This record gives structure tokens, sequence and C-alpha cells, in this order.
RNA sequence: GCCGGCUAAGAUCAAGUGUAGUAUCUGUUCUUAUCAGUUUAAUAUCUGAUUCCUCGAGGA
């Protein structure tokens, strides 16, 4: 039924020995390459023979329609080093609202510049009591972590068992998620000392 | 309401400032006024000028009476038996002078306003005397030509 | 801030006016045919219009208030 | 020579990558009718990328092979394709497009890309309207003085642009009027330039961060083109207004209009009468030769 | 310690400038004075309200962009050009002092299609064809609200008319730039 | 910590890096370079004597005020020079 | 937005997600009340004080 609205492209013809990637390089040089909504991986398809045999024919489907018109002026009749390409527009014969207005909002014209994630917590331990409890600092940094997995995914957590001062590091994937674990940390206690918390 | 006249009887040729430019020789009309309809979002063949003094609206309203504008009986005024598509240009004491020639009236007619501006509606409601006359105006006023206007005698309630 | 001259939320009609009145006498030394034309319309010398102009920039508008 | 050229603009030498943009630039200077327009538009496009260039030299060549291009293989093509591509690309891709497309007008008098332009931001459809005005504002930045025949066309869209209710259709309108007010200065633009400031100043009680400062940038660029005696018109009524918000924005504003034309301001003041206590008017500007 | 509202109005000059939070002003005398300035546009007018500045309502939605005329009337060569440039006209501009604010967007000669769907006649050559609403000046009289005008048959001769022309307005120097360019 | 030196400037020019090299130091733009850059002596002594005004590197060329900061008068404050604290 | 109203007109306090930046969503609550102080252009906000009716219960 769908006459027009097509945002998928065949490329008739191409070398026996096309790896993915140069494809999709080929194929980037001419707009946003829609991808699988669900996950990952460029919905671009390699077509085979029964075997690994390369049968030289490919198919990508873009996001937007005057992506596939640039490349059926840009790309059809043009050489890549040893052979001819040929470009139509592709043939069918026999969540979501979520990622597709990520993928749309890929093209934005947002304001950029701006300034252009790691919380430091102070006076939770000491290093007098990791001398006769070798399982207090592995009991503490697992406290430590189980607080920090609240507040948002934990990249890298280290612990300074020999500051004098109880210096500990977290750093996550967010400075959200770190400014809210550093608002949710200072001024609490843990294990009778109050242990403060600064950003970095 | 005393310096503006209304004006009843515009056709879809008509607009906003062609009354105006119409009205413009016979005073400085300042204002003009075209209510707009729900279903259909056009005029609804009445509008209003509002003029700068009472005797340019006098004199509209005595020069533009029952004129042939676009097509349609437009005329300027002071802002059981039914009648439809009646002209704007008659009023009561010409209607019950057009309904003694067929019969007699048992009292003076009344003609439906609109509750906005007052001027006309489109029906009005008259009763005779007897059956008879009402069977006259439905013979013979029932389609007879009127001043730019066919109009359209009914009865009111009729019982089977 | 650090320029002089420039107000702010806080700036009263005293500080605004001896401002303006400042500069404008010192755009009357700057320009020459200025000084011209009141040297011409006082009837003097005009250095002593400079001098003038000069002994006037204390104090102009008179003392604050308070 | 050239389809034997082509493949080389791919080599990543700087030495290379220069002398190749060049001979290009000659060829198609002076032998532009020896190859197809196709051609032409797939070097053009391939030429496109090197406008991100980190060295100052292949973008110098690469400016001027493209408008060499332009002028050997027309305005239309290259322009439709350009809208296409801005249409549809990340960031960086978008914005060397818009340079591409200032450099086409200016090569080509942007009479013949300002109406392609404008019927592109008729689509109902935001982050098109929105990159239709940042080739606005970077095309009256390039264009500069050359702009003065074609601010009378810009106004209706500036307007729209400017009673939106997206920011950066704000934001953007204020730049492209920046751009257009230091562009055209002493050729005599100032009726529609007000008119503009008449659409700019309500912006001024604005929260977000770039787009006050992109109405401060237009108001200091309007402070050139207009005069400073229009800018203290429009901050008189606020500076002793008895909200501190109003009076925080207008002194702001009067700031920045006192230290650039200091001295023209003397002419310019508003007469304040004497009171009880101390006096303010300024006698020597009363005396009548 | 502070003014009222009718206070204030009555040592002013102007005292329709005066508004509410006037008196509230560390120094309304100034404040008043400097609104009654013969220039100086007055502020936005919503510093005041809570809906920053863009109103939710009046129904904007509305066609995208309406382009000039001169926009409709290679792609176009020089000849094109020159229609471009003979075509150009000035659009309508604002005044030194019109602001803009949420609400301001919204807010004896007869044409030839009403004389057409009337049914009145063209104008002859020598002859008598006057419109319905000209009987009644015959017959009463010339109109008090517009004397100088001229209707053909009463005031103006008939051969006056020409075309849709049925009447005329006949009121009871060195106009020539200086410095123009030939 | 984007702050300008904005001290008085000397007779010494400055300088860009190979990453700067086009670029105006006020405004970031890369049209039409109109003025000559100075910078104080602070910013111009012992190690610091050839360095990029934007970023700090070894500087290859002359820094420039572009038109649309001079006709502003952008080029009568003090020392340019990017300085952070 | 529809023919003055139907609580989509505002503020706020906790948590989650995420960006270079802006942000997005859930629970909420919204004083239905008075006075004094702070404060606001004015609100707001904050700082303190303040036996009866009905059928063991509820409301004021
Ligand atoms: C929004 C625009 C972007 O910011 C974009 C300019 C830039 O941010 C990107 C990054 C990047 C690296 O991709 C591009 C940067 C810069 C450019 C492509 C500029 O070119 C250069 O750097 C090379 C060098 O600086 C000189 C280029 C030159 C002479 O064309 C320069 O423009 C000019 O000087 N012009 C343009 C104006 N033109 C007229 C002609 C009459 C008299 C002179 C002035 C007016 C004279 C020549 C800018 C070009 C590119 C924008
Ligand atoms: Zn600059
Ligand atoms: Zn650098
Ligand atoms: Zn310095």
């Amino acid at each position: 039924v769908e006459e027009d609205r097509n945002t998928n492209v065949y490329v008739s013809g191409l070398p026996p020995d096309i790896t993915v990637d140069e494809f999709i390089q080929l194929m980037s040089k001419f707009g946003i390459i829609m991808r699988d909504p669900q996950t990952e991986e460029f919905k671009v398809k390699l077509y085979k023979d029964n075997q690994g045999n390369l049968k030289g024919d490919g198919l990508c489907c873009y996001l937007k329609r005057e992506s596939v018109e640039l490349a059926l002026k840009l790309l059809d009749e043009d050489e890549i080093r040893g052979y001819k390409l040929h470009v139509e527009v592709a043939k069918f014969q026999l969540d979501y609202k979520k990622k597709l207005s990520m993928q749309q909002k890929q093209l934005d014209w947002r304001p950029e510049r701006r300034a252009g994630r790691v919380v430091i917590i102070k006076n939770m331990f000491h290093p007098m009591d990791f001398e006769d409890d070798p399982l207090v600092l592995n009991e503490i940094r697992e406290d430590l972590r189980v607080e920090c997995s609240k507040f948002g995914q934990i990249r890298k957590l280290l612990l300074f068992d020999r500051h004098p001062d109880g210096v500990a590091s977290v750093s996550f994937r967010d400075p959200e998620e770190a400014d809210y674990c550093i608002q949710t940390l200072d001024g609490r206690w843990f294990g009778g000392r109050q242990i403060t918390a600064q950003a970095w | 309401q005393d310096a503006t006249v209304y004006v009843g009887g515009l056709d879809e040729k008509v607009s906003e400032p062609l009354l105006w430019e119409l009205f413009l020789q016979a005073g400085p009309v300042v204002n003009t006024h075209m209510p707009k309809d729900r279903v259909t979002g056009q005029h609804q063949g009445y509008g209003f000028v509002e003029f700068l003094s009472e005797e340019d609206a006098d004199y509209a309203i005595k020069i533009m009476n029952m004129i042939k504008l676009y097509g349609k009986p437009i005329r300027v005024n002071k802002a059981n038996i039914f009648i439809g598509n009646l002209d704007p240009e008659i009023d009561e004491k010409l209607l019950y002078d057009t309904f003694s020639a067929f019969g007699v009236i048992l009292q003076t007619p009344k003609i439906m306003r609109d509750p906005d501006t007052g001027n006309s509606k489109g029906y009005a409601f008259i009763n005779f005397a007897s059956f008879d006359a009402s069977d006259a105006a439905i013979e013979a006023m029932n389609g007879q030509y009127l001043c730019n206007r066919p109009i359209t005698v009914s009865y009111a309630f009729k019982k089977d | 801030s650090k320029y002089i001259g420039t107000g702010h939320a806080d700036t009263t009609k005293w500080e605004w006016l001896v401002n303006q009145h400042r500069d404008s006498y010192c755009s009357y030394m700057g320009h020459f045919d200025l000084l011209n034309y009141f040297a011409i319309a006082e009837n003097e010398s005009k250095a002593r219009v400079r001098f003038n102009l000069m002994e006037k920039m204390l104090q102009p508008c008179g003392p604050p208030a308070d | 020579l050239l389809p034997r050229l082509t493949p080389i603009l791919k080599n990543r030498h700087e030495k290379v990558q220069e002398n190749c943009i060049d001979l290009v630039g000659r060829i198609a200077d002076r032998g532009a009718e020896y190859v197809s327009a196709r051609e032409w538009m797939r070097i053009c496009f391939e030429l496109l990328e090197l406008l991100k260039a980190h060295k100052k030299a292949i973008r110098r060549a690469t400016v001027n092979t493209f408008g060499y291009i332009a002028k050997a293989i027309g305005p239309h093509d290259v322009l439709a394709t350009l809208l296409n591509n801005l249409k549809v690309q990340e960031r960086q891709n978008r914005v060397c497009t818009t340079v591409a497309i200032a450099i086409v007008a200016e090569t080509c008098s942007p009479f013949t890309v300002l109406p392609a332009l404008m019927n592109e931001y008729r689509v109902p459809e935001l982050n098109v309207q929105n990159g239709v005005l940042k080739s606005l504002s970077f095309l009256f930045e390039y264009i500069g003085e050359m702009g003065k025949d074609y601010i009378y066309a810009v106004t209706p869209l500036l307007e729209d642009a400017l009673m939106d209710r997206d920011l950066v259709h704000r934001q953007t309108a204020s730049a492209v009027v920046q751009h257009m007010s230091l562009g055209v200065y002493g050729f005599g633009c100032e009726d529609s330039l007000n008119h503009l400031l008449n659409y700019v100043w309500p912006n001024v009680f604005e929260t977000s961060p770039h787009v006050i400062q992109a109405v401060m940038g237009a108001l200091e660029g309007l402070r050139v083109a207009i005069g400073p005696c229009r800018m203290l018109q429009y901050c008189l009524q606020g500076l002793f207004h008895p909200a501190r918000k109003v009076r925080d924005v207008y002194w702001k504003i009067y700031n920045s209009i006192y230290i650039g034309s200091q001295d023209a301001l003397i002419a310019h003041y508003p007469r304040i009468y004497n009171d009880d206590k101390n006096t303010y008017i300024r006698y020597e500007l009363d005396y009548i030769l | 310690n502070r003014f009222t509202v009718a206070e204030l109005k009555q040592l002013v000059a102007r005292p329709d400038v005066v508004e509410m939070h006037d008196v509230t002003a560390q120094d309304p005398k100034l404040l008043v004075h400097l609104k009654a300035t013969r220039n100086s546009v007055p502020v936005p007018r919503h510093w005041c309200f809570k809906r920053k500045y863009l109103q939710g309502k009046r129904g904007i939605e509305k066609p995208p962009f309406e382009l000039p005329d001169f926009i409709k009337r290679d792609i176009d060569y020089q000849k094109l050009h020159d229609a471009f440039f003979k075509w150009q006209t000035k659009p309508k501009l604002t005044i030194h002092g019109d602001l803009y604010y949420e609400g301001k967007e919204f807010e004896g000669d007869l044409s030839d299609e009403l004389r057409i769907s009337l049914g009145m006649p063209v104008g002859p050559n020598a002859h008598k064809v006057p419109p319905p609403w000209l009987i009644a000046m015959q017959r009463y009289g010339p109109p008090p609200s517009y004397p100088n005008l001229k209707i053909p048959g009463l005031n103006s001769p008939i051969p006056p008319l020409y075309g849709d022309v049925f009447g005329t307005n006949a009121a009871e120097i060195d106009r020539t730039p200086w410095g123009e360019l030939e | 910590d984007l702050i300008f030196c904005r001290k008085q400037a000397g007779v010494a020019i400055g300088r860009l890096c190979e990453k700067c090299d086009g670029k105006c130091v006020i405004c970031d733009s890369y049209v039409r370079p109109c003025t000559l850059v100075r910078i104080c002596d602070e910013c111009n002594y012992g190690s610091y004597q050839g360095r990029c005004v934007i970023c700090g590197g070894p500087g290859v060329s002359d820094a420039y005020y572009c038109k649309e900061c001079t006709i502003q008068e952008k080029d009568r404050d003090g020392c340019p020079k990017i300085v952070n604290l």
C-alpha cells in the first residue's frame, strides 16, 4: 500500500570482499541510519549465498526519505575502488515511541557550549579499625557499594585504607547521580561517625 | 443602537468592508459588524453599520431601504399561519396591509427577531379571523411574488 | 562595576545626575566648538570658561542628602 | 586528469590534500566545461567534509574550490542537495552545510538562495525551521555589507520566529538580528531594525541563559546600527521601576549602553528639574547665541 | 511614610501615567517624571504576569508562513532577477515605540463585482442610468452628512459617469520634492 | 574559570596554535579577521613567550579580532588571554 | 480548549532516569483556619502564639 515513504535502499552489486563496516560507512555518508529500537546494530543487511560466499547485494534502511533520495543521485553509477555499484529503492515481495523520539532527537539544533561525576566521601572509616579486623574493610566497601548502587550506576568505587581521614571515591556514569549521592550522604552517620560528602 | 443601522438581506457577495463602502455615500460609517454563524461560519444575511451621527443612519435607512444588493433585498432599519423567507424591508403595519387583501386580520401581526441584532430573524407568525382566510393565504399568498423574496405561508398547527 | 559612571538597582537620583553633569563638563572641555559657543555666549575667554568648568567639577548638583 | 585526481582528495597528508584541492579548484575555475555536472556534484559533496579540517590552509583552499564549483555548475541543484543534506545528518555536518549554503549565496548572489531557503521555513515541523534560522544567521554574518538589499525580505520570517513559543527559535532569531545589524551600518536600514527591536525587546525578562545571551548580543548590535539614543529611550522608564528584577535587567542593559559610546549619551539625556535641595538643569546647553 | 495613589496623583503634572505599584518605588517622583518623557516606550507589561511570556491560548494554531507576493510573482536568470527587484515592495513596519505582546496579533464609488451581483448595468454614453438609491436622494434631497458629494442627474451632468464611478466628492504650493534622482 | 586577563596590553603580539589558528579570541568566530591582538607583559614572559591565547599550546601564527568585535570596540579592553584560576 | 464553569491556570518537598547543558516521570501535600515579625512592587514564603452536634465512633 505504502508507495512512497520508503526509507529502504537497495544496493545492487558490490565487491565480493565487502565488510559490514565499510558498507555502513558508505551508507552513513548520506545520513543517519535507522537503528533497531529494541537493540543496537543499525538496520543494515548483507545478503549472503547458501554459504559464507558474498552475493554482493546490500540493503540499508534510513531514518528519513530525503537521505534515500540523496543516495539515489550521489551513489548510483559511482565506483568504489574496484566495482560499480547500483542504487535503487528497495523492493519487498512475497519501546517504539521511546527510541523513535531518541533517533529524532539526534537531529536537534539544541544549544551546545556550557561547562563541557565523582563523589568524595570522608570521615567514613579509620586505618586503626582495619589493623585488628581484616574483614571490616571489605564489609565497609560492600556497604558503600550497596549505598552507591541505589543512587545510580556506579562505574568505579575505591576506598583508601591508608588515608587518615577515610577518603573514598565513587565515580558514576552521570553527575546527577553523584550529586544525589553527595546530597544523601552529607550529614549521614556510618559506623558511629559523621561522614561528609563532596563533589569532584 | 440609535446611531447604528441594522441591515438585512445580504447575500454571499456582500462583505464587511463592502457594506461600509456602500454606506459611505450616505454618511460617515465608522464601523461594520457581521455576526458569523456557528455551523457554517459565515454571515446570516443580517449585519450592523455603526455611523457617527444619527442623521446619517436615518438617511441610510431612508435611502437604502428595499434595495437590490447582490441579488438580495437589502434594507436598513433603526437598530395560526407561519410565513417564511420574508423580506426585512416590510414592517408589521406593512404586513398587516398586505394580509388585509386576502382576509381579515384578528390583531396586529408579529415578526420574529434575532436575539443579537433585533431587526429581522427570517420568519413571522400571523393569525387570521377564520379558516377561509388561512386557506386563501395557503392557496394564493403561499408562493406569491413579494419584494424580491419568495415567501412561503404554512399552517403552524394542524390536527389529523 | 569597575567603570566609573555605571549604575545598579540601588542607584539614586543624585548619583545618576552628578555622573551625567561630570561627564558633560568633560565633554565640554574636550570638544573645541562647544567651548567656543559657551565663550561667545557668556563673553569670557576660553581659558576662563575651562577653569570655571574644572572648578564646577568638584561639587555639581550641591552636597548629598541627609 | 580530473577523474584520476578525485580519489586523491581522500588522502590524509596535509600537503597532498592542499595541493589536490588547489588543483581541482584551478580546473573548476578555468576548465569547467570539460567534465559533467554530476561528477562536480559528487566532488562538492565530498569537499563538504573538508570544512572541518584542523588545518587552516585546507579550509581556505576548500572554501575557494567550493566557490568555484558552485559558480560553475549553478546554485539551483547544489542548493537543493544542500537543503536535503541539512535536513538529515548530525551536528557537525549540518554546521558545514550551513557554511556551504553561505558560500553558495555569496558567490552566486543571495537573490538565488533566499527564496528556496525561505520556502523551507514553510514546513510545519520543528528542527527544520531551526536549521533555516541557523543558515540565515551564518549567511548574514558571512555576507556582511551585501545584506543591505535583503533585510526587507527576511523581516516577516524573523517576526514569525520571534513570536514563537520555542526557545531555540527566538535565540536564533536574536542571533540573526545581531549579525544583520552589525552587517548593515551606515547604509540607512534603521526602519526594519527598529521594527525588529520592537519584537526583540520583550524577551529581556527571560531566565534561560542562552536566550538572554543572544538577546544581549542583539541589543549590543542594535546599539551600533540603530544608535544609543534609541536604546536609552527604551531603558529610561525601567531604570527606576519599583520591582528589583526590572531594575537589575534595565541597569545591566544601561551599563552595556554606557560603556560603549559614553560621549554620545551627553546629547541624549532627558531634562530633570531642580528640587529644593539640588540643582539638576544643565544651563549651558540652554544658551542661545 | 509612603504616598497614596490619589495623593501622588495630586502632585504630578500628568496623573494618568500613575499606576498601582508606582507609590511603592524608592523615588516615585522621578519614576512618574520619566514615565512622562516625550518618548521612551514603557516596560513590556508582562513583568508581573506568571505565564512565562507565552500565552497558551488565543488559538495560535495557524498557517506556518505566508511568503510575500514578490516570492511567487536554471531556476531564473537575470530577467527574473529584474522581476524580483521590480516587484520588491516595503512591508508593513511598526514605528519606534510599538512593542509586541502576546495578544496583539488577532485584535459614490462601487466595486465591479458588487455592481454585477446587484443587477446594475454599466454606464452608458449619454443617458440617465441612476442606482436605485439615487431615486430617494432625488426625491428627498441631498444627504446632510456629505454635502460635497456629486451624483449624475442631480448635481453632476450625464455626459460625470465613467465605468464604475457613479459619484465624485468635490471639496470646496510647489509640492515637488527638492533632491531626487532623475 | 574561563576568565580574560584584562590587564593593560603592551607591544607583544598574541599567538594562536595549530588548532585555534583561524579563531577569534573573544567570540570564537572564523569570519573576517581584522585587528591584531596585543597582550600584556606578564602573559609574555619566560616560558609564556609564545603560547596560544585561547588554550595555551605552542603558538604558530598571529591572533586576530574579528571585524564584528572591532566594530563594537571590543579590542579596547585589556589583555584577552584566557587565564584559569 | 468547550458551551461563568467543569480543579489540565501556580508553588512545593522526597525519590528514580539522563545530558556537555536544558531536563523527564511518580508520590504527594497544598495552608480550606487567625494574629505578630521577616520579606515581596503586591502575593508568596519562613519564623512564633492561639467545648458543641450527630449515631463507644465521626465531624466542627
Ligand atoms: C557556524 C559556523 C561554524 O562556526 C564554522 C565557521 C566553524 O565552527 C566550524 C569548525 C570548522 C573547523 O569546521 C570550520 C571553521 C571555519 C571555517 C570553515 C572558515 O574557514 C577557515 O577557517 C579558513 C580561514 O579561517 C579563512 C576562511 C574565510 C576567509 O573563508 C572566512 O571568511 C572570510 O574571511 N570571508 C567571508 C566574507 N567575505 C566577504 C567578501 C568581501 C570582503 C571581505 C569580507 C566579506 C570575505 C571572506 C571564513 C570561512 C570559514 C567559515
Ligand atoms: Zn570576535
Ligand atoms: Zn589553541
Ligand atoms: Zn594579560
